[PDB]
RNA sequence: ACCCUCAGAAGGGAGGCGAAAUAGAGCAUGAAAUCAGUUGGCGAUCGAGCGACAGGGCAUACAAGGUCCCUUGACGAAUGACCGAGACGCGAGUCUCCAGUAAGACUCACGGGAAGCCGAUGUUCUGUCGUACGUUUUGAAAAACGAGCCAGGGAGUGUGUC
RNA sequence: CGCUCUAAUUGGAUGGAAGCAGGGGCGAGAGCUCCUGUGGACCGAUUAGUGACGAAAAUCCUGGCCAUAGUAGCAGCGAUA
């Protein structure tokens, strides 16, 4: 759940900004956003044997 | 802050510095540029004339909208930045004083080196229309001065 | 009173006629800079080579003046490729034991930068006695 | 005021364009040329159409400007400028080492360049530079 | 610490400590963008994808590169003469011989020379070519879309089955 | 080619490691390497592995910064001080 604990929403078109989910004026959740989720991180379910 | 950016033989020179001065950095570049190479005493007489309005300070770089001044030689734009001039007078007072305490003739020494550096901005905020605030900051200026025997 | 470099600093390797001809060719022909397209137009774009990928890229399409594109055709001659400009083949050395098996007639040795002044002194004296030139010698006051 | 020309060309009864072409190349070859008797230079064809073309050049213009000369003095000079890369360093040097004169300010007689001569006994359809300038409104100072 | 300066527990100067204060308080290191001062090159008659490749100017402590220039000679691919003699053509010019000769890129040797001298690096001048990049598109310099600049961040990963 | 960490084998460092700055050499190239200065404690190579491994772009994210500019504003309201 790292990076997913936020209700961040995107503003969409109209305000001259990229459609990136924001919360309190900060970009959140998405992998390209600082403090966002990790796109393809190490996974516990992976069989390492 | 800054450190003297030029070598200085302590046997023939005296130093001085201003720290984090809330004054125009742009006026400081102009003032330094103009008094460099002068005699400390000549600089003081000059800065006093500026503050008084008798002598203009050539604004060669930061001159957008600045009206011309007939007394500016070889250039057109000029002003009378009295605040920054007073700060420079303090600098010269300290330098000449240091010089004297070392056995030199302060006033007679040449301003070998003098340069202003923007050390930062004191941050401020100003409320604007439509529910937003914008920057409203104060420049923070350091300036070094090296008086040299000649 | 003056600075002098340790070792056989002026030593030259002995090359066959053909090797000397090819080394001389490599030095005459040279090669283009091979820097990334437009590296000069943007500070965030480094000089490091990247294949021009744009569908419309002028360099990719090969327009004259847009710089050469990396190709095998630009390779140096096999017989001399990688040689120091002197003609010597280089040998990376980290210690005295690394000097063993080195032919000072054909090879010259280069002491790794990490090696300290103490160890370099030994490596340098041992290399000279074996007739091996040290490409990066220590300059001592003599 | 004194022009040490290596060559002095007599334009009297000579085809303007043909002289201009030779003076251009000579100038590019480093020669300092002086075209004398400009007012007597000649251009072939129907006077009415020739004048119509030069008149249009005088009428063309705007804020940026298209200053076209009216005197035989400047007309010949301009004719030469059009055969020289006057915006390049080499071209400007050549053009600036060429001068056209009304009459002959020299003591010598100019030389008539080969192939530029026009025989009046064999031609009726031609106009003199001075004649064009008069029609254009230039004050006949020659 | 002490001393000087100053309206001054400010700051500055000098000084003391320490291997180091350019370790003196968001006080290990200290990139880029960028700013001040300054060095080199260019600069108030001249033109714009900013460059690539050639070639000139000016600039250059050492180190980590050491080559380079001229006479002559040797070698000498393709190519390839002048002059002269003889023969043609209205003419521009041509053929035959001289002769595949002289010449011919590179490379080497002898003799002489260069140390800002050769390379290289900075800048600038000349020549040739040249309307970014990425994307959308049949067609992009595009009056189609994206980006102010820099640093860092930023996209084929796991389980099961085939 | 380069990045992380693991293992085996084998090396470097206070007689100065990594990093950074400027500069020299090599490689078609990814990139490798040396010198000098700074820095002041860590760093490799080979081989077998591991992968949260490579950016110029996404009106991409965050931070820092320049021009804009000493520019707009610091006048306007029946309360001109
Ligand atoms: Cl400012
Ligand atoms: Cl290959
Ligand atoms: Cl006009
Ligand atoms: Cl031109
Ligand atoms: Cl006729
Ligand atoms: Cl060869
Ligand atoms: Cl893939
Ligand atoms: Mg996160
Ligand atoms: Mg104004
Ligand atoms: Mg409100
Ligand atoms: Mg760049
Ligand atoms: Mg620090
Ligand atoms: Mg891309
Ligand atoms: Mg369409
Ligand atoms: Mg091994
Ligand atoms: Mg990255
Ligand atoms: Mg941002
Ligand atoms: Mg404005
Ligand atoms: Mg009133
Ligand atoms: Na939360
Ligand atoms: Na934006
Ligand atoms: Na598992
Ligand atoms: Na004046
Ligand atoms: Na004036
Ligand atoms: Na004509
Ligand atoms: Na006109
Ligand atoms: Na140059
Ligand atoms: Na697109
Ligand atoms: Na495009
Ligand atoms: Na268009
Ligand atoms: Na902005
Ligand atoms: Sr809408
Ligand atoms: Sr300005
Ligand atoms: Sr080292
Ligand atoms: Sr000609
Ligand atoms: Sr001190
Ligand atoms: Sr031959
Ligand atoms: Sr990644
Ligand atoms: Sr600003
Ligand atoms: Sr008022």
């Amino acid at each position: 759940y790292a990076g997913l604990r936020t209700p961040a929403e995107s503003f969409g078109s109209g305000r001259g900004q990229a459609h990136v989910p924001k919360q309190d004026g900060r970009a959140r959740r998405v992998p390209q956003a600082v403090k966002g989720r990790s796109a393809h991180p190490p996974k516990t379910e992976k069989d390492r044997s | 802050g800054i450190s003297y950016s030029v070598e200085a033989d302590p046997d023939t020179t005296a130093k001085a510095m201003l720290r984090e001065r809330q004054m125009s950095f742009k006026h400081s570049k102009a003032i330094a540029r103009e008094i460099k190479g002068k005699t400390a005493g000549e600089a003081v007489d000059y800065l006093e004339a500026v503050i008084e309005g008798d002598q203009p300070v050539p604004f060669k770089q930061h001159n957008s909208g600045v009206g011309h001044k007939s007394k500016v030689d070889g250039w057109d734009a000029g002003r009378y930045p009295e605040k920054a001039s007073k700060a420079f007078l303090d600098l010269l007072e300290n330098a000449v004083g240091n010089a004297d305490h070392q056995g030199f003739d302060g006033e007679a020494m040449t301003i070998k080196h003098v340069a202003a550096h923007k050390v930062g901005e004191q941050q401020g905020r100003k409320p604007r229309a439509m529910g937003r605030a914008s920057a409203w900051n104060s420049p923070q200026v350091d300036v070094e001065l090296i008086l040299e025997e000649p | 009173t003056e600075l002098q470099a340790r070792g056989l600093t002026e030593k030259t390797p002995d090359l066959s006629d053909e090797d000397a001809r090819l080394l001389t060719q490599r030095h005459r022909v040279g090669k283009p800079q091979f820097n990334r397209q437009d590296h000069h137009k943007k500070k965030r774009v480094s000089t490091s080579w990247r294949k021009p990928r744009g569908q419309l890229s002028k360099q990719r399409r090969g327009i004259k003046g847009k710089g050469d594109t990396v190709e095998a055709g630009f390779r140096s001659p096999t017989a001399v490729r990688g040689k120091h400009p002197s003609g010597f083949e280089e040998v990376r050395v980290h210690n005295v034991d690394d000097l063993e098996g080195v032919d000072g007639d054909t090879e010259a040795v280069r002491i790794a930068s990490k090696v300290g002044a103490r160890k370099r002194e030994r490596i340098e004296e041992e290399a000279e006695d074996a007739g091996i030139r040290v490409l990066n010698p220590t300059y001592v006051e003599v | 005021a004194e022009f040490d020309a290596d060559v002095i060309v007599d334009a009297r009864d000579c085809i303007m364009g043909r002289v201009a072409s030779q003076v251009a190349e000579q100038a590019l070859d480093g020669e300092t040329v002086a075209v004398v008797n400009a007012e007597r230079a000649v251009i072939t064809g129907r006077e009415e159409q020739i004048v119509e073309k030069y008149e249009k050049r005088v009428d063309i213009g705007n804020d940026n400007g298209y200053f076209y000369p009216k005197r035989p003095d400047g007309i010949f000079k301009r004719t030469i400028r059009g055969m020289l890369p006057h915006k390049k360093q080499r071209g400007r040097e050549a053009f600036e080492s060429v001068r056209v004169y009304l009459g002959n300010p020299y003591d010598e007689d100019g030389e008539v360049l080969d192939g530029t001569s026009l025989d009046r006994l064999s031609n009726i359809k031609f106009v003199t530079l001075g004649e064009i300038s008069e029609t254009l409104g230039a004050n006949k100072t020659w």
